This record gives structure tokens, C-alpha cells and sequence, in this order.
């Protein structure tokens, strides 16, 4: 099909649209859960996924943060940041090559460090301006 | 190094693919590499005939003339109603519900159960059949939907499946034969194209514009929540949103838009699930009034017949039976495509009112169903405007003008815009009325959209920008004007919105002319 | 009281409200039925603008060719393809003089990229015409099929790495007396099964197949009452085309007038810079006028022969091997063949019968059995018709084939800047078939002469501008690349915001890809906060419906909904639940750049996070989502 | 006629015509009315004896 | 007997009206002779396809 969304809409309602791997971890999912056919004897149903996050073994998560420091760094930069007032007057933005994350030509009126660019969407505006300080 | 040798065939093509005056590529290559031109353009321009030129003419208010004068001709027929579903004449059987989401088949059965007089009506009182619609076919098909919807089974498949093959006109399809027979057969010839009829303005298009931009007691637009707002930008964005939704939630256009989206969604789900079978697809909606009570509204049933075609542009017959309370005899010229029966009556508020049933055989493709699901972006289109309008005001004065624009403040009167006319006198209206008019205008672009509306809107844009230049005294010039008008006018054939839009453009142009004179 | 929506323009500029004037909420007008007719008008129209050239018979293919280049100068205002070679070279010479060393720098840079280029690059693109099956198949599928067939004919070089040997054999393949390849044969076994078969064709048949361009109808096109034809070429011309487009792109990138390579939010800057510069250069007391331009039949009047000249001029100082390589694509376009649709439909109403006459058998039926428009179309098509169902299309171009090169030609006409040393100076912007022209002169009358001189000057280069679609006014308000400028305010309101729906890959990803598009629209298209906020709401509604993941407090019934509701009660911390797991949506404007998995890590309960983030879970294009666009996502059970 | 001559002259021991599909329309056998349900015909006012 | 046969020339359709349903359609849809025959037969026509 030439539209991924519609192909996905039709795929979602199918009985078993998910492809399941073979292993012991794949055998701990019940064949049927209160009527719903989670799997077949491999093909998988989205209900089987929902069961996994609901009932199943609690896997360990110790190196997840270390693997994903960049994203968690973004989250804490947002959380620890502070917000000022908002200026509604016209703004003058100078086109510059800026770095999105810690490159593209964007209109920026103020700090051009990657910390501000990552949030630029919520700071600049045609007829408004906001003061932001990354954490 | 690199030795990119050329073959015998490629070289021969290169030799013969040279501009006139060169025998081979080598002659062309040498000429470009050595000969230098130092005024070839000037020589040619002098040598060129003077008959070719932009022939520019200054544009003046007198130069501009009404677009499509033929829409005022009274000999042409009134442009008929050709939208997929009734918009302002719609009637929806309301069934108060706690709020639980149920399958459309169960919703239809309960709504029809509440109105047993209409469900059980077996004797049809034909009011008018369009030109060729079979009253017996349409009614027998309709009773099939009611029986199938009200049966105890959980499937919406029509129970006949053989009467429907001919009631829907599916069986009256030409049979394909091998090419050789057709080449031999002398009576087989290509058909002429179906030229669209030229029509004149209709008073029903204006009425829909008037009625569908008004506020109602029912709001059908419910949207998902978003995360908490911790920044001033989020708060002002929420404040602008709250003002926008509050003014568009209860407009009749919003309820109409959701009904179109839900129906085309159900149509597309059935289209993939069902290929060579006939199904009844309730025309339903979910509404909530001011008090917060939720109702299930049934606007009719539709027979989505067969399909048997995978692709983008492949007609799927759809026969729609839609409830309504408007007498087709009041405006005969508006319903020359609908076979409408009088099926009963009801007391909306203690006053008796007839309930007609508009029947019609239609067709649709997969893309139209897909883009029907995508009629909620009219919400995005309508809003992007007031954001700009409110933003522009905020630039003039610091503090947010959302409250001032919509309701006013200490130092600014509420904003007003010209919305319409009465007795030839321009009328003003609040920002809410303009917002609803903008939303309704966007919706009609989707509902009445086709190749004619794309051409008119794109071609008329040039005239609109010319008028803007005239207003600013920029002294616009047009190299030709009749050609520009002809391109715009060629798209005014039978589309209700385009014909009405032409009438509105002429009206606005005259007002601009009078304003210019002063 | 009758509501007139146009009255909103009385209290607002048309540019500000221009968005509502565009019907982008409706169905894009699609093509219904055969596109064979439309392709025939393109051929008739293309030759109608070049019938005054020289008509001869091509010896390589036997087709009837038409060459309007260097032909008689136009006598009327109809479109004309009679571009004068000397005038084109003069414009290029002026172009090179204004940017010394640009042609050399682009040629050297293009070559360096060509040397490093590999065969895998050709797999990037759109549907291509596969000569083996005479159909349309993806670039990767066509490239493999061509590679395998070249092996059968002993043609090697594809395996050799670099694109040069692969492109070398393609030329060599044009000389083989016979070509052997794998063909899909549908044998009836009742069942029909397609198999492979070793098919062989003659040299002339392969030549025609290599030069052929499959033709369909331009569907989903917005803003036109009538459809057109969109063509795609085969693999034989792809590789050569990529290099030439690279060559044109390098030149265009260094041009101030050019706006085609520029993309994103830089378009508004380009519009502002050009108008500011022209106003400053305006003479004291003079008048600066701007022409909102538009070219009609832009592709049907451009000649591949001219592009061959431009490639020669651009590569003036380069090795002959590269000059030959850069001159191949124009050569394969001057001798192109247009495959015509899929035939016509003829019916008998009395007998209730219908049949499809294929293109090879178009003239096997008397013309009296066609309707008037088709009858006239076929009468004019006969001279250029081939017995195999194709039509020779030497003159003109096909839209989208040479876009960068066409812009270079357009910019060259803008660089003339004057004619006859008259008292005016013109400049403008160019992007493919769209242009805007600014003229500065002491008075309006002299400005019109400059526009008229520009109109005539363009006619000499094969560039036709539509008088019907073009208008002029004082500088400060104009339109370019479908963007409206007025008194320093740009109102780009023609791009359609993409349907804010799931990208249809998976749960965690789609949430990541979705939230990325809204953020980009804020940054690039100036999407406001409120409209950005609502775009989030609409997507979430679509996201929950498609994925059957509504809020746990919702009364939706479904297979996964029952499990979602069970999880909602079981989980102590609801705020940590993912949206796909029936969790609340916490996305807002400030947080459109963090994956939801990372967002809810702190709020996620220890049990839920362990289950979702099990290192070895049974359920587990990550970089780019199929145009390639990157999205930030976290691996997890939802990444099935 | 040509199909009949070719069939007779061939070495096969069958008098079967080769182009059965073409012969379906050449003889006019394909132009036979389609029988429909008596109910649909009763409802169709354009069906007359 | 079997009944009559009504056909649509333009639609190329045919259908056999059985004896019990002879009068289920207006007599104007029968040819002249059959129309007169049915007009005369009506008094003696039983509602089962028998006279
Ligand atoms: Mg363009
Ligand atoms: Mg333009």
C-alpha cells in the first residue's frame, strides 16, 4: 500500500498482526487470556503485548539509563530549567547555523547554544517571546 | 585512470541529437567551445517581430468585471444539491446514553427502537422520485436495512443480497469482451465525455452558509487532553484554545463535520473487511449538550454495496437513506437527485413535524473515504487564522488581546468584522461569528471539493491578489485580463460552492468598488 | 442577513486570510479511468510548439523527430520552443562572468562525487520503468533485474563497485545484437502462476525499451481543473541523470536568484533579501515594480538539445571522459519515447458491452468510432505513432526530470539585467517553473518596457511565461514559490500540514515520529502555539483509535481494551503509564522533544518499567521512517 | 468460416473450433438476455411483455 | 402453465412471471392481446395460478 497509516489501521484490527520470536520467553505468554487469543501455534496479537506489560516477569533495569544517557540528559535539562515572563512585542530573529541537540539554519533571537535550540519551538514566535534558562 | 569509452549506438544518437545547423556532435562541441556570442540576444530581439509582447495594460476598478455572468441567467437550471449527506436539512434521532461506547449496529437498533413508529412504517408515501430512481427498489432496499439492523444477529450484512444486486444498480454493468471481437464489432464506439451542465445560483447554498455558521445547543467536538501547562506560552496557548473551541464547539458545522468523518471512517473499515457483499452502515454521531448529557444520534442508514475493486479510484456503490424534516416540495430545484418518502412524524417540542426519508444512489472511492476521515483538519485550518489575527493584535499592544479580541477590555472594544449584508447594507459581527463563518467555509471546501473547486479557488486567487494591489494603490498591471477571467470562469459549471462563491465574489467586488470611490 | 465569506477581506488583507482561500481540506482531485488520453495531449501539445522546426527520421530507432532549436523566431504570443543556441550560450557566458570559476568548481566537485559514487546509490529514488518486464517497479527491484540480465549477456561492471563501470556497460549493452533477460511469464495451470523465462529481444527493441518513459496521470495534484501526465524513466538513464542533476545543483547552490535547492525556512529569508536588495538599488525617484510570474508549458517547451549545450558549456574545462558522461542524459532525452497510457474504452450501449483497445491497436479501429476530441487527438498523433503503442517525443521535456538544470537556464535569463542598454534593471528569483521578477526604472512606462523586453528575451531561450497567470504591481507585494509577501510580511500558507496520524510502524515509534512533525511545524512553518497544541490533540485521538489504546477510565470495549483497563486498576502510578498502554497523555509544547518512555521513567512503577523494559523480551528502519526522516525512540516491548 | 476451415484441415481428430471465445460472439450466443428474479422484474416498471 | 415472460430491451433482461403472479403487475405491461385475455380471464381467475 502507498499509505503506512491506513495499512497500519487495517493491520491493527487483524487477529495476529505481530511477528513473534521463538524462545522460552515467547512460551510464557498464555495461549488465550479470558477469551482473547493472544498467540497461535509464530504469530502474535497486540493483546499479547498488553498482557506483557500487565502480567509477566519483572525484568531488571540497571544499564538502561547508561545506554540512554542522552535522552535522560534532555529530560533533566527540561525539568531543572526555569521559565520567565512572556514578551508579546515583535521580535527580530537573525538567521544562523545552530546545533539542534548537544546543524540547520534557523531564525534565533537570543542565546544560540544547543540547549536553547532544542527548545526553540517553545521560545521564539512571530509576535511573542519567552525567556528560558536550561537546567 | 578512468576510460569512459562511448559505444557505436550511443555515439550515433549523440550525433543526431544536435541543434539545427550542426552535422554531428563534434561540430557542436567545437562551436560551443570556441565561438563566443557578444549580443546574439540583441540581434534576435531586433530581428524578432514586434507582434509578440506582454502588451501590458494598467488595471483599474472599471477593468474588473463580475466573474461568470452566466450564473445570473434564469434559463439555466438551479444548481442541485449533490453533497454526500444532508448538512442543514439533516435530522438525527437522539437517544440519551450514559456514555458507554457501543458498536454502530447496536446504536442504530436502540435509536430505531425508541422511534418505533418510523421503524415499523411499512407503507411508503412517495413524495418525489428524481428522474429514474425506482421507488420499489429504493424502499425495498431501505426496509432491508431496517430489518437487518433490527435483527438479533450481530452481522450487518443485508439479508437479501440478490434483490440488492439490482436495487443498487450493480447488476446493470457492461460486460467486458476480448479486444478482437470489439475491433470486429462496428457498432462499438467510444462514448462522448459527460460535459457538466451550466447552472445558475441557488438560494439553498446561501441558506446552508447562513444556518451552518450559527451556534446550536449541541456540541459534537471532543478532543483528547494534553499535559499540564507549566509555561506562560502554554497558558496563553490554552487560553486561545479555550476561546476558540468554546465558539466553534456548538456551531452546527462542527456537528456536521464529525458526522462526515465518522461515516467515511465506517465506510473504509467495511470496504477492506467486506469486498463482495452488501452491508448496512449507520450514519451515527456522538453529541453532548450544554448540560453534559450525551446522546447517540442516528441520521440514517447506508447500503455500501460490493466493491470487488482494489485501488484508489474504484467506485463503491453507496445508497444513502437519510432522515429529514424539510419538505422537498418547498425547493423542488434542490433535490432532483433524491427520492424522498414521507415515513412518519414526531413531536420535537410538543409540535408535530413531518419526517421524510431522502434516498439516493451514490458512489465513492477509497481515497474519498480516506480523505473523509481527514475532514477534522478543517479545525486546524480554521484556527490557524485567528492565531494570526490574535497574534497581530498582540504585536500592537503587549498584553494578550485574546480576551480583548473576543470580549473586549478596558482599553479596546471587542473586534468586529464585516460578515454579510441585508437590504444592500453591509453588516458587522463579532469575532465569534467570523470564526464560525471561517470554519464553515473550510468545511464546504471539503464537502464540495472536486476538480472544479480546485481550479476556481486557485485561479480566483490571482484576481483576489490583484484587488489587494488595487486597494493599496500599488498600480497593478495585467498583461491580459480576459484570459485570466476565462480560466476562472471555465470552472463554474455545476459545483454549488463555486457558483455561490462566484456570486459572493461579485457582491464583495461591488462593495469594494463603492468603498474605493469614497 | 446573508453571510458573505469574502467580506472578511474588507477588514483583513487577502494575504493574511489567503490560507482560507486554499481548499486543502478536501479530496485532491484524482484521475479516474485511462490516462492514455492525457498523455496524447502532451505529445500533441509538445509537437504543436515545435512543428516549425526540422522534421527528420531517426536512423537509430526510425522515429519521426522534431528539432525546434535554432528554428524560426516566434511570430505570435503562443508558446514557442524555438530557442536560439547563440542566445542560450550568451546567457551562460554572462552567467559565468558574474560568478567566475563557478562552472569549473561545480564540474570538479560533481566529478569527485561521481568517482566515489557506487551502484547502491541508484537504489534511492521512486518507481522506475523496468525494461525486462515493461512495467513499473521500485528502483532496487529494477536495478537488481537489470544487473542480473547484464550478467546473462556477459555485461559486467556492476559488481566492480564504482558507478563508472556500471554506466559503461549500459552503453555497451546498447550495441549487443540481441539482449537476453529474465521475464515474468504468466502461465495458466485453474490457476495463473508467474515464472521466470529466458527471453530474447533484438537490438532495436532494446534501444526503444532503454529510451522509453512510462506515463501515468498526475494524481493527488492540487490546484488545477484538468489532470496531466507524469513520466518515470528506466534504469538506463537514471545513473547519468543523477550526475547531471548534481552538476546543476552545485551551480544553483551558489546563485542568489536560485531558490530551488533552498528548502525549509530559508525561503522566507530569500524573499526578504531579494526585495530588500532591489529596493535599495532602486534609483532615487524611480519606480520598482515586481512581476508575479508563472510559466505555462514550461516542460513542453524546454529542449533536451539545449540542455546538451548547457552541459557542454558548464564542463568547458574538463576531461573528455567526464564531458561525455555529462552529455549522455540529454542525449537519451532528445531521443526519448513516450509509452502511452493503457489504451481506450469502447462500448456498445444496445448490446451492453465494453472493451479495452490497447495502445498498439489504437489505429486498427476506424477513427469514426472515437469521440470528437479523441478523433482529433489520434489524427494529429498518427505521424509520431509507433506500431508498438508508443509515440516519439523528441522536443520538450517531462516534468521533474531536469529540475536543477531548468532553474539554471531560468536564472541565466534573469542575469541579462538589461536589453539595448535601456533605462531599466531587472532581477528576480527562479525555482523550477516558478519565477518572480523585479524591475527598477524611472517610471512605470519604462518598467513595462523592461518586462516586455524580459518576455521577449525569455522567448529566445525557450522559456514561456503565462500572461494569463502573470500580473505586475509596485514592489513590496508579490508571490513566489506559492508564498505571499506583503510589506515585509511573508504568509506561507500553501503547504498542507501532513495528516497528524500514526506513521504506521509501531506504538513507541509512531508516538516519537508524530510528536516530531508538530515540533518541526512550529520551528519551520511558523505554526502557532494553540494550533500546535490542537495538532497534538488531533494526533492523540487518531493514535488512540488506530492502536486501540484509550485511557483506562474510558468505556471503550475491545480485546486490548480489557487488558488496558486491568492494567489501569493494577498499576498504582497511573501517570507513569505509556499512552499506548492506556496511560495519560502528558505531551505539551515544552516537551515535544523527549520520548514518552524516558519522560515517564521516574513516574513509572518498578513492576511496569521492568515488564516494559525487560532486557530479553519476546517482541523484540529504527533510524529513518519510510523521504527519510529521523525520529528518537527507545527500544522496548512496543517496538515489535 | 476461416476457423471452420482451419479446424477441418488440421491433423487433430476433433472437429472442435480453436477460437471458442471468439466464436461465442461471432455466432451471437453472447447476446442472450440475463434471467433475473421475478420479484425484481415485478418491481421494474420498464419490463413489459 | 408456466406463465408469461417480460423482458427489458434496453437493460437486456428477462424474467418469467408465473401463473399466480399474472395480475401482480399492471395489465399495461402486457401486449394488447394478452392484456385483453387477462381482462376477460379476471372473473374466473383463482388466486393460485388456476382458472
Ligand atoms: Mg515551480
Ligand atoms: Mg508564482
Amino acid at each position: 500500500e502507498k499509505n503506512p497509516s491506513l495499512r497500519m489501521k487495517w493491520a491493527m484490527c487483524s487477529n495476529f498482526p505481530l511477528a513473534l520470536t521463538k524462545g522460552d520467553m515467547a512460551n510464557r505468554i498464555p495461549l488465550e487470556y479470558k477469551g482473547i487469543q493472544l498467540k497461535t501455534n509464530q504469530m502474535c496479537s497486540i493483546a499479547a503485548v498488553t498482557w506483557w506489560n500487565t502480567y509477566g516477569p519483572i525484568g531488571d533495569t540497571e544499564g538502561f539509563e547508561r545506554v540512554y544517557e542522552s535522552f535522560f540528559l534532555r529530560k533533566m535539562r527540561l525539568d531543572n530549567a526555569t521559565w520567565g515572563r512572556i514578551t508579546f512585542g515583535p521580535v527580530e530573529r537573525v538567521r544562523k547555523r545552530v546545533l539542534l541537540n548537544p546543524r540547520r539554519f534557523l531564525p534565533v533571537a537570543g542565546a544560540t547554544s544547543a540547549e536553547f535550540i532544542e527548545m526553540l519551538h517553545c521560545l521564539q514566535g512571530e509576535n511573542w517571546r519567552q525567556i528560558y534558562h536550561p537546567g | 585512470g578512468i576510460d569512459f569509452k562511448l559505444g557505436q549506438t550511443i555515439s550515433r544518437l549523440r550525433d543526431i541529437s544536435v541543434p539545427a545547423g550542426f552535422s554531428n556532435f563534434e561540430g557542436m562541441r567545437s562551436y560551443i567551445d570556441n565561438i563566443d556570442p557578444k549580443g546574439a540576444i540583441e540581434r534576435n530581439l531586433a530581428r524578432m517581430s514586434p507582434l509578440v509582447s506582454v502588451t501590458p495594460k494598467k488595471l483599474t476598478w472599471e477593468d474588473l468585471r463580475p466573474i461568470g455572468p452566466h450564473i445570473y441567467n434564469h434559463e439555466l437550471p438551479e444548481v442541485p444539491y449533490n453533497a454526500f449527506l444532508l448538512m442543514s436539512d439533516e435530522l438525527g434521532l437522539a437517544n440519551m446514553t450514559e456514555g458507554k461506547s457501543k458498536k454502530p449496529k447496536t446504536l442504530a437498533k436502540e435509536c430505531l427502537e425508541k422511534y418505533s413508529t418510523l421503524r415499523d412504517q411499512t407503507d411508503p408515501i412517495l413524495i418525489m422520485k428524481s428522474e429514474k430512481a425506482n421507488e420499489n427498489f429504493l424502499w425495498k432496499l431501505w426496509r432491508d436495512c431496517v430489518n437487518t439492523i433490527s435483527n438479533e444477529e450481530m452481522s450487518n450484512e443485508l439479508q437479501k443480497t440478490n434483490y440488492a444486486k439490482w436495487a443498487t444498480g450493480d447488476g446493470l454493468t457492461y460486460q467486458k469482451i476480448m479486444k478482437e471481437v470489439a475491433i470486429d464489432d462496428e457498432t462499438m464506439c467510444q462514448e462522448e465525455p459527460k460535459i457538466p451542465n451550466k447552472c445558475r445560483v441557488a438560494a439553498w447554498v446561501q441558506t446552508e452558509m447562513n444556518l451552518l455558521s450559527t451556534l446550536t445547543s449541541k456540541r459534537a467536538l471532543d478532543l483528547p487532553e494534553i499535559g499540564p501547562d507549566v509555561a506562560p506560552v502554554e497558558h496563553v496557548g490554552s487560553e486561545r484554545r479555550k476561546y476558540f473551541v468554546n465558539e466553534i464547539n456548538y456551531c452546527k458545522a462542527s456537528t456536521v463535520m464529525m458526522k462526515y468523518v465518522l461515516f467515511h471512517t465506517s465506510l473504509l473499515n467495511e470496504s477492506n473487511a467486506s469486498m463482495g457483499k452488501y452491508k448496512v452502515i449507520p450514519i451515527t454521531n456522538r453529541v453532548v449538550n450544554e448540560k453534559g448529557e450525551s446522546f447517540d444520534m442516528l441520521y440514517g442508514l447506508a447500503v455500501k454495496g460490493q466493491s470487488h475493486l482494489r485501488g484508489d479510484t474504484d467506485v463503491v456503490t453507496v445508497v444513502t437513506f437519510e432522515f429529514s424534516s424539510t419538505d422537498p416540495r418547498v425547493d423542488s430545484g434542490k433535490w432532483p437527485k433524491y427520492t424522498v418518502f414521507r415515513i412518519g412524524s414526531l413531536f420535537v417540542s410538543g409540535r408535530e413535524k413531518s419526517v421524510y426519508l431522502y434516498c439516493r444512489v451514490n458512489g465513492t472511492n477509497k481515497i474519498q473515504m480516506k480523505w473523509g476521515m481527514e475532514a477534522r483538519r478543517c479545525l486546524l485550518q480554521s484556527m490557524q487564522q485567528m492565531e494570526a489575527i490574535v497574534e497581530q493584535e498582540s504585536s500592537i499592544q503587549g498584553y494578550d488581546m485574546t480576551k480583548a479580541c473576543f470580549k473586549g477590555d478596558r482599553v479596546n472594544s471587542p473586534k468586529t468584522f464585516s460578515i454579510g449584508t441585508q437590504e444592500g447594507k453591509l453588516v458587522k459581527g463579532s469575532f465569534g461569528k467570523a470564526l464560525r463563518v471561517i470554519f464553515t467555509k473550510c468545511l464546504m471546501h471539503y464537502v464540495f471539493g472536486n476538480a472544479q473547486l480546485e481550479g476556481f479557488s486557485a485561479e480566483s486567487r490571482r484576481l483576489l491578489l490583484l484587488i489587494q494591489a488595487l486597494k493599496d494603490r500599488k498600480g497593478p498591471w495585467v498583461f491580459d485580463l480576459e484570459g485570466m477571467y476565462s480560466g476562472i470562469e471555465e470552472c463554474i459549471s455545476n459545483n454549488p460552492w463555486v457558483i455561490q462563491s462566484a456570486y459572493w465574489f461579485n457582491e464583495w467586488l461591488g462593495f469594494e468598488k463603492e468603498g474605493s470611490k469614497v | 442577513m446573508n453571510i458573505n465569506p469574502y467580506f472578511l477581506f474588507i477588514d483583513v488583507p487577502i494575504q493574511a486570510a489567503i490560507s482560507t482561500t486554499f481548499p486543502y481540506t478536501g479530496v485532491p482531485p484524482y484521475s479516474h479511468g485511462t490516462g492514455t488520453g492525457y498523455t496524447i495531449d502532451t505529445v500533441i501539445r509538445t509537437h504543436e510548439y515545435s512543428n516549425k522546426g526540422k522534421q527528420y527520421i531517426s536512423d537509430v530507432t526510425g522515429c519521426t523527430m522534431v528539432d525546434p532549436t535554432n528554428g524560426p523566431l516566434p511570430e505570435d504570443n503562443e508558446p514557442s520552443a524555438y530557442a536560439q543556441l547563440d542566445c542560450v550560450l550568451e546567457a551562460l557566458d554572462r552567467m559565468d562572468e558574474e560568478h567566475p570559476g563557478l562552472f569549473q568548481a561545480a564540474s570538479q566537485n560533481a566529478m569527485e562525487t561521481l568517482m566515489v559514487t557506487t551502484v547502491d546509490k541508484l537504489t534511492q529514488g521512486r518507481q522506475t520503468f523496468d525494461w525486462t518486464v515493461c512495467r513499473n517497479q521500485p528502483a532496487a527491484t529494477a536495478l537488481n533485474t537489470t544487473i542480473t540480465s547484464f550478467r546473462l549477456n556477459d555485461l559486467n561492471g556492476a559488481d566492480k563497485g564504482g558507478l563508472i563501470p556500471f554506466c559503461q556497460d549500459i552503453i555497451d549493452s546498447l550495441d549487443r545484437p540481441e539482449m537476453t533477460f529474465f521475464s515474468v511469464k504468466n502461465i495458466k495451470k485453474i490457476k495463473r502462476i508467474p515464472m521466470k523465462v529466458k527471453d530474447k529481444i533484438t537490438k532495436v527493441e532494446y534501444i526503444k525499451r532503454a529510451l522509453s518513459l512510462n506515463t501515468m496521470t498526475k494524481d493527488a495534484e492540487r490546484g488545477k481543473l484538468k489532470r496531466r501526465a507524469i513520466a518515470t524513466a528506466g534504469i538506463q538513464i537514471r545513473g547519468f541523470v543523477l550526475v547531471v542533476e548534481n552538476l546543476a545543483k552545485n551551480i544553483c547552490e551558489n546563485l542568489e536568484q536560485s531558490g530551488l535547492p533552498v528548502g525549509g525556512n530559508e525561503k522566507k529569508a530569500k524573499l526578504s533579501n531579494a526585495v530588500a536588495k532591489m529596493l535599495s538599488n532602486c534609483p532615487p525617484g524611480g519606480i520598482s515594480m515586481t512581476v508575479t510570474g508563472d510559466n505555462t508549458k514550461w516542460n513542453e517547451c524546454l529542449n533536451p538539445r539545449i540542455f546538451l549545450a548547457m552541459t557542454e558549456r558548464i564542463t568547458r574545462d574538463s576531461p573528455i571522459w567526464f564531458r561525455d558522461f555529462c552529455s549522455i542524459a540529454p542525449v537519451l532525452f532528445s531521443n526519448k519515447i513516450a509509452r502511452l497510457g493503457k489504451g481506450f474504452m469502447i462500448t456498445s450501449k444496445t448490446k451492453r458491452l465494453k472493451a479495452q483497445i490497447p495502445c498498439p491497436d489504437l489505429f486498427s479501429i476506424p477513427l469514426e468510432r472515437y469521440n470528437e476530441e479523441t478523433r482529433a487527438k489520434l489524427k494529429k498523433l498518427k505521424p509520431f505513432f509507433n506500431e508498438e503503442g508508443t509515440a516519439s517525443l523528441s522536443p520538450g521535456m517531462m516534468m521533474g526530470m531536469f529540475n536543477m538544470l531548468s532553474t539554471v537556464l531560468g536564472v541565466a535569463a534573469l542575469g541579462i539585467k538589461n536589453i539595448g542598454n535601456k533605462e531599466y534593471l531587472w532581477d528576480g528569483l527562479q525555482s523550477s517553473d516558478d519565477f518572480a521578477l523585479f524591475v527598477n526604472a524611472k517610471d512605470e512606462e519604462t518598467c513595462m518596457e523592461g518586462i516586455n523586453d524580459f518576455y521577449r528575451t525569455c522567448k529566445l531561450l525557450g522559456i514561456n511565461m503565462s500572461k494569463k497567470k502573470s500580473y505586475c504591481n509596485e514592489t513590496g507585494m508579490f508571490e513566489f514559490t506559492s508564498m505571499f509577501y506583503r510589506d515585509g510580511f511573508v504568509s506561507n500558507f500553501a503547504m498542507e500540514l501532513p495528516s497528524f496520524g500514526v506513521a504506521g510502524v509501531n506504538e513507541s515509534a509512531d508516538m516519537a515520529i508524530g510528536m516530531t512533525i508538530i515540533k518541526n511545524n512550529m520551528i519551520n512553518n511558523g505554526m502557532g502555539p494553540a494550533t500546535a497544541q490542537t495538532a497534538i490533540q488531533l494526533f492523540i485521538a487518531d493514535y488512540r483509535y488506530t492502536y486501540k489504546c484509550h485511557r483506562g477510565d474510558s468505556k471503550v470495549e475491545g480485546k486490548r481494551m480489557k487488558i488496558i483497563k486491568e492494567l489501569w486498576e493494577n498499576t498504582k502510578g497511573r501517570d507513569g503509564l505509556l499512552v499506548a498502554d492506556g496511560g495519560p497523555n502528558i505531551y505539551n509544547l515544552r516537551n515535544l522533544h523527549i520520548p514518552e518512555i524516558v519522560l515517564k521513567y521516574n513516574l513509572m512503577d518498578p513492576e511496569y518499567k521492568g515488564r516494559l523494559l525487560h532486557p530479553q523480551n519476546p517482541f523484540v528502519g529504527i533510524k529513518e521512517a519510510d523521504k527519510k526522516m529521523d525520529y528518537d525512540a527507545v527500544s522496548g516491548t512496543h517496538s515489535w
